[PDB]
């Protein structure tokens, strides 16, 4: 056991006795209603150590008694924890009853070794045509999500889950680190009015980590962590293909350089901790494809200021492989998804990787989608026939491109009507392959819009009339 | 009759005596008292001197115990005896509080009389968690027409008045408080609302005359004001945001709706700095503590929307936030930008072009979106702000125009009216079935004839005809909710019989 | 708004003349300090017997 | 390292730190009141003209004003662990703070057997009935089997009352009754 | 009690006592001077060791010099007495014509008053400036501030309101100057002989004067606003009457304190300012108000550090202040005097249920079209002013002349200009600015309203400078 002797905020002192703890433990004060967990981070000498808290500090009086687990925090891990809502200590938050599994795993574990990882690149296909096309996603990358509310973000993460369940048959975490109450309850709901979550059997396909705003800054660290576990669980047990969902990750990189600053350290550049570039390292290295499986991750992004070079987002730029980027400009346009095809990225398009069937089909579609945006304007300012025969094909194919993207998706099916679709790969370059060389061209444009292949496509243009 | 009260008092106190764990002081200096001794205080725990005065420990440390001062630290000589209470700091909460002054520590200053809670509170609870909360779907109404068309508020959302000094951040908060009075004084139990106004470091004299503005309206007998002012201790000035939501959360535990502002929340980043930078705490930047994000997240997230298995309860809290030359990337800017839902942003520039209230519409949000609007409003206003946002993409063209097309002439047409048609007086709220007859007027193309000078003319003769002669149109817009298409035709007829003969 | 306001005129007149004409009466009785001694400590027998 | 027995008052500073690690090797070999005859005496010792002097004069050197201690403390009566600890103080230049390791070593000391005296601040003293009955009233009260030691202080500000600290207890009945008389004003 | 000093670090002087603590904010005289040395207590240490700050210098001290206590705080002499007189921080007088001789002494730290002790009414105090009395009235009992950089009429525009104001008032008026060049309270001295307010031979004056100039230590910058503001609350407490106040500068009340208070033992906060920095302002600024025993007009000046608004300051005086006058560079290197900026300077009783409907739209017609001559700057940069419509050609030299026209030639500035001094009322304002905007002096060039008085002698102006072609 040890006692308290000094608290000062949101930090806690204890002594011990004989069995001093090592770092990166986790204590637990007795005597109160509430758990709350004390991890040790500083060995302070003459048997004494600087723990942060992780709950409220108030009504605990200098000289009470605290006992030790003797390990890091151990969570409820297993194939049973789907479908429910669990804190950064594991215990639940949704009043369903204690969640019951039978084995436990610590959360502070280290990398994979180096002869474990993958020695080549592969693509992840998720069905989306604009993503598995343009910007694809490599298996056990980094993705960044820009873009924010308004714009049809939460449909893209409960479709994510749907597609990789169907397609390859792996689970998923959710990872609330800092969130608002209020935006972590509707998606509470409207999981369940999709049905990727599920009250009645064991049918769920996602597990839900919440470690919500109004928590002490040593508890919004760590939960990047815990919904770190529950990932590893179905990667080194089962041998899946895991998915990852932090939101986001500048709330990660913020309440690290709160605990760094109630410490007592002195702060870095702009003022953010001095241990920015490890602390994202270790965490971010355990996202990897091993032998077994892999655990892909999707990650939002706010930058702050609009500065693209501040070091909060320059730390975590080097981790990403691939970037999409949800535009509001095409939002009013009414293409769903509004993923913008010009301004994203991805490291892994490359005719060493992709091959070269994928690379010559996905390159002009860029090309042209270029042409149109500088044949535009002329067009605004000055008119329309002034320009030549050879471009007014060009101008009209771009129209059928920009709404063959379109995609009806399976979450959706109760509202929109439609029939949800999942292309597989060898459709979407099939498809485009044809568009390109005018072979689909005497068709009109609303044969394109919203359907699943390129077969679905002819069979909508006899309905016309 | 006045001996006979004294001598009532006085056999009717408690002179009993007791125990206590006490400890002398050390080293008192601007503030914080050092304390040897008090071996059994909890954190946060309230003691008190020996003076009168009472103090609040922040700092549990081996050999000392850091205690912050309720008052003048001149009263206080080291070597002094300093009781335990034994209990966190907790405020009188109830019904009989409406309509009084109180400051931080729920005392009376107005000189009516004490307050007859019988209940009490502590300061430092949690929020609700996920499942009590339900989303958010009724209105709170403003009365201000820029801010129910454009950027709505529910009942549980968080919106930020932020801006500038001088720009009507206070006026926007205090007609909301008038405005409530249409209900207040009706049958209609769930659709009433109490509002709650905090002053943190304002001079005594504004608040004399703020709490006339509200006396005048009779508007303070369902209004609580809490006052900690400038002249008023460093702590004191901390409590007090915390001391109004345990008072807006009695309403909110019962059933019943309420509304909270926080004038001001730079003020208390302000008055927290000093009693860390004091208590050798270490600085980051700005010279704020590292924990400066916690200190307003639960404050914010205690306003919920709660459910029905609950009671159905809500708040809904406005914090005000004054920014330096419009300079929103500051640190105190960007930690409440991030917490809550919507901003409306008051330019100084527009305030003195005419535009008054001066709401920037371009940067301005609100994410529960139109799911807090009437049916009514919703279905005319959705055009409008499409009519409007159209405008500003155009407005650049306005100075030297002339040799343009006739549907660009037209698109800056509309948006000068629909501009004169959102400017409005101080202290005049409107109705919501008025609001929307004023916006039909527009957005339908009833007033691109009429010359852009006499927009204002017009409809100040046009709203008070349509209160005495059409009196029964706007209770089917207010009882109904929608404006189905009865009323469509109903209300097309009326505003062309009064454009006709309009100009004498 | 003459016949309360100025009732509080006197209120505070009342208290203001006892709290200075208490400390000039019971600083000669030194006769009721040899039983106030012999009161407390009652009380103290009182008081000693509730942790015990 | 090893472990080490924790004093029942634990005081803090650089004074603390050596009566506390002097409290952990003399209640190990059962030799606590050995030290603290040794300790009343060489309080006696040092404040001497002669050896008062040169010891906080700061130019002579380190080892020579150990040389002429550690035979000072040889030839006496010392040859205990105490001897260590002078020649310990004299290495770490804490020879100026000896009367604050030995003043705080008694009261550390005392606990063993002590009872935090009490402070009744009335007035002149009174007869010796008053006396014996407070000192057999708070006997009551210890329920530690020690005999309580007790101070007498003099305080006229105080109109008619008494103040009674039992260690740290504090009752209270004095001229705060006075000041009990603003429910006559605040109500 | 005496006790001895043990330690002098720059002004930061500590003091050890043996048997009696005296507590904060007293005073201690030091023994041993031929001057009077007074310090005052800031902070305890323990162990009976405070730390006070000094009133004076600290030169020629050693330690071990016993000192006095007081028992009290610097009671100053205050009274009918001290009119027409210069005194010191502590009370003595510096004007050499012999002792004070008053019988009420009172200390200058004390508290403020409760909320049930204010006044609500409004007024409008009448000066005779156009820019003032158009677009930010002053008020009756109300706080008024005067900001701004280093040289554009701060000291001026306070003068001025000695000349128009506190002549034709019938009570008192107190002038205390905090910080500033001792120079120029000698330039006070001498033109207040001549008009008769300071009278040397009998007892009819109506000024008080408490001086503490830029060559004190910086403990004696920091007590004299305090000072100043406890002789003129005697004139609103004990007596009746109508109080004013003018106070120039008050940006050194919060830079004195900066200077001692990292000796004091504090870490400093944003850019350079104690902690303690919004609160003993707040002291201050809560005793100088209206209670229903009287009413404090009170001017103050108050220095913006190298035209900067945004530092911490000046940005957090403007929460005690009604009527803010904020003066500005960039209209006085234009030849505008008095160069006050219409479009930053408010009031809180511009509202058309106290001036009236008819001074209410002026006001707001006159930022309208100042406002609107701003966005249009932009563009003659780019295109020229002759290519511009016929529409805005005329919008312009409409606010050209309304520029022109607010600026008055003042009366103390006549060893300036020598231009005579003008006065213009209230009604004549309002008057003279409804012409220029509904059109009715098109005919006229811009330097016809150039340091005018009036309307009248605009056209007077007009026609004299035609003859000369
Ligand atoms: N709708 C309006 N139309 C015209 N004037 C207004 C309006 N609303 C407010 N004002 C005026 O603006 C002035 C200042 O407004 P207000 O005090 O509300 O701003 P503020 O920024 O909250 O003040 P502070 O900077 O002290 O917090 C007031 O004198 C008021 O008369
Ligand atoms: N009536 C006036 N109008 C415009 N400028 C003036 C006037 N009187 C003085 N000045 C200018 O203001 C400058 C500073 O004057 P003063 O008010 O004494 O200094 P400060 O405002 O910095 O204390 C002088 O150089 C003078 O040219
Ligand atoms: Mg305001
Ligand atoms: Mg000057």
């Amino acid at each position: 056991t040890g006692r308290i002797v000094a608290v000062i905020g949101a930090v806690v002192d204890v002594q011990f006795d004989e069995g001093l703890p090592p770092i990166l433990n986790a204590l637990e004060v007795q005597g109160r209603e509430t758990r709350l967990v004390l991890e040790v981070a500083q060995h302070l000498g003459e048997s004494t150590v600087r723990t942060i808290a992780m709950d409220g500090t108030e009504g605990l009086v200098r000289g009470q008694k605290v006992l030790d687990s003797g390990a890091p925090i151990k969570i409820p891990v297993g194939p049973e924890t789907l479908g429910r809502i669990m804190n950064v200590i594991g215990e639940p938050i949704d009043e369903r009853g204690p969640i019951k599994t039978k084995q436990f795993a610590a959360i502070h574990a280290e990398a994979p070794e180096f002869m474990e990882m993958s020695v080549e690149q592969e693509i992840l296909v998720t069905g989306i045509k604009v993503v598995d096309l343009l910007a694809p996603y490599a298996k056990g990358g980094k993705i960044g999500l820009f873009g924010g509310a308004g714009v049809g973000k939460t449909v893209l993460i409960m479709e994510l889950i749907n597609n990789v369940a169907k397609a390859h048959g792996g689970y998923s975490v959710f990872a609330g680190v800092g969130e608002r109450t209020r935006e972590g309850n509707d998606l509470y709901h409207e999981m369940i009015e999709s049905g990727v979550i599920n009250l009645k059997d064991a049918t769920s396909k996602v597990a839900l980590v919440y470690g919500q705003m109004n928590e002490p800054p040593g508890a919004r660290a760590r939960v990047a962590l815990t919904g770190l576990t529950v990932a590893e669980y179905f990667r080194d047990q089962e041998g899946q293909d895991v998915l990852l969902f932090i939101d986001n990750i500048f709330r990660f990189t913020q309440a690290g350089s709160e605990v760094s600053a109630l410490l007592g350290r002195i702060p870095s550049a702009v003022g953010y901790q001095p241990t920015l570039a490890t602390d994202m390292g270790t965490m971010q290295e355990r996202i990897t494809t091993t032998k077994k499986g892999s655990i892909t991750s999707v990650q939002a992004i706010y930058v702050p200021a609009d500065d693209l070079t501040d070091p909060a987002p320059a730390t975590t730029f080097a981790h990403l492989d691939a970037t999409t980027v949800l535009s509001r400009a095409i939002a009013e346009l009414g293409i769903y998804p509004a993923v913008d095809p010009l301004d994203s990225t991805s490291r892994i398009m490359d005719p060493n990787i992709v091959g070269s069937e994928h690379y010559d089909v996905a390159r002009g579609v860029q090309k042209i989608l270029q042409d149109y945006k500088s044949l535009q304007d002329i067009i605004a300012i000055l008119g329309m026939d002034e320009l030549s025969e050879e471009d007014k094909l060009t101008v009209s194919r771009a129209r059928k491109i920009q709404r063959f993207l379109s995609q009806p998706f399976q979450v959706a099916e109760v509202f929109t009507g439609h029939l949800g679709k999942l292309v597989p790969l060898k459709e979407t370059i099939k498809g485009f392959q044809q568009i390109l060389a005018g072979e689909y061209d005497h068709l009109p444009e609303q044969a394109f819009y919203m359907v699943g292949p390129i077969e679905e496509a002819v069979a909508k243009a006899d309905k016309l009339a | 009759e006045v001996s006979s009260i004294l001598e009532e008092r006085i056999l009717g106190a408690d002179t009993s005596v007791d125990l206590e764990e006490t400890g002398r002081v050390l080293s008192i200096g601007d503030g914080i008292a050092r304390v040897h001794g008090l071996r059994n205080v909890q954190a946060e725990e309230m003691v008190e001197f020996s003076s009168g005065l009472k103090g609040m420990s922040l700092n549990l440390e081996p050999d000392n115990v850091g205690v912050v001062v309720f008052g003048n630290d001149k009263l206080i000589k080291e070597g002094d005896i300093v009781k335990r209470t034994g209990a966190i700091v907790d405020v009188p909460v109830g019904e009989e509080l409406l309509g009084r002054v109180v400051d931080a520590l729920g005392n009376a200053i107005d000189g009516k009389g004490p307050i007859g809670s019988k209940t009490r509170r502590r300061v430092g609870l949690k929020a609700p968690g996920i499942i009590p909360r339900i989303s958010v779907r009724e209105p709170m109404q403003t009365g201000i027409k820029a801010v129910d068309s454009l950027v709505p508020i529910g009942r549980g959302q968080r919106e930020l008045i932020i801006g500038d000094r001088q720009t009507g951040k206070t006026s926007i908060a205090i007609d909301t408080i008038i405005n409530q009075k249409r209900f207040n004084d009706g049958t209609d139990e769930k659709k009433k609302l109490y509002c709650i106004y905090v002053a943190i470091g304002q001079k005594r004299s504004t608040v004399a005359q703020l709490v006339k503005r509200l006396t005048d309206a009779d508007a303070m007998k369902y209004t609580i004001v809490v006052s900690a002012t400038a002249s008023d201790a460093a702590p004191l000035q901390y409590l007090a945001p915390y001391s109004g939501c345990s008072m807006g959360e009695y309403f909110r535990d019962n059933g019943k709706h309420a509304l909270i502002i926080y004038d001001d929340l730079s003020k208390q980043a302000v008055a927290y700095r000093q009693m860390s930078l004091l208590l050798r705490r270490p600085p980051g930047r700005e010279a704020y503590p590292g924990d400066v994000f916690y200190l307003h997240s639960r404050l914010l997230e205690r306003a919920a929307k709660m459910n029905d298995a609950f009671g159905g309860g809500s708040l809904t809290a406005l914090p005000v936030i004054e920014t330096q030359a419009g300079d929103v990337s500051a640190y105190i800017p960007t930690n409440v930008i991030s917490i809550t839902d919507g901003q409306i942003f008051l330019e100084t520039e527009l305030f003195y072009k005419g535009i008054r209230p001066a709401i920037n519409v371009g940067l301005s949000v609100s994410r529960v979106g139109s799911a807090a609007q009437t049916r009514a409003m919703k279905q005319v206003a959705g055009t409008m702000k499409l009519e409007l946002a159209q405008y500003r993409e155009v407005a650049a063209f306005a100075q030297f125009g002339s040799d343009l097309d006739a549907a660009t002439q037209q698109l800056l047409s509309r948006g000068v009216r629909l501009t004169e048609l959102l400017k409005q007086g101080q202290y005049a709220p409107m109705a919501i079935e008025e609001q929307v007859a004023v916006i039909y007027a527009g957005v339908r193309g009833y007033l691109d004839k009429l010359e852009p000078s006499k927009i204002t003319k017009f409809e100040n003769a046009f709203l008070s005809h349509v209160i005495s002669q059409h009196q029964a149109l706007l209770g089917k817009i207010r009882a109904d909710g929608k404006i189905s298409e009865e009323t469509d035709a109903k209300l097309k007829e009326i505003v062309t019989n009064f454009l006709a003969g309009f100009e004498a | 708004s003459v016949q309360n306001m100025m009732r509080q005129k006197e209120q505070e007149h009342m208290i203001r003349w006892v709290e200075k004409h208490v400390v000039q009466s019971i600083s000669a009785q030194q006769e009721k300090e040899t039983i106030a001694k012999c009161i407390a400590d009652l009380k103290l027998l009182a008081k000693k017997a509730q942790a015990q | 390292f090893a472990k080490l027995v924790r004093p029942p008052v634990q005081i803090y500073g650089i004074e603390g730190r050596y009566a506390t690690a002097l409290y952990s090797a003399a209640s190990k070999q059962n030799k606590l009141e050995q030290v603290e005859k040794e300790l009343l005496r060489v309080a006696q010792i040092l404040k001497e003209p002669k050896v008062a002097a040169s010891i906080m004069n700061p130019y002579v050197k380190r080892s020579v004003k150990v040389k002429s201690l550690s035979d000072m403390t040889a030839k006496e009566k010392f040859s205990p662990l105490t001897s260590n600890l002078i020649n310990l103080l004299a290495e770490n230049g804490r020879l100026s703070s000896t009367p604050g390791v030995i003043s705080a070593f008694s009261t550390m000391m005392s606990v063993h057997r002590g009872e935090v005296p009490c402070s009744v601040t009335t007035a002149s003293p009174l007869d010796e009935a008053t006396l014996t009955e407070l000192k057999t009233v708070l006997k009551s009260f210890l329920s530690k089997g020690q005999i309580l030691k007790l101070e007498v202080k003099v305080d006229p500000s105080i109109m008619g009352g008494m103040i009674v600290r039992i260690g740290e207890k504090y009752v209270d009945m004095s001229a705060k009754t006075k000041i009990q008389k603003l429910s006559r004003a605040m109500r």
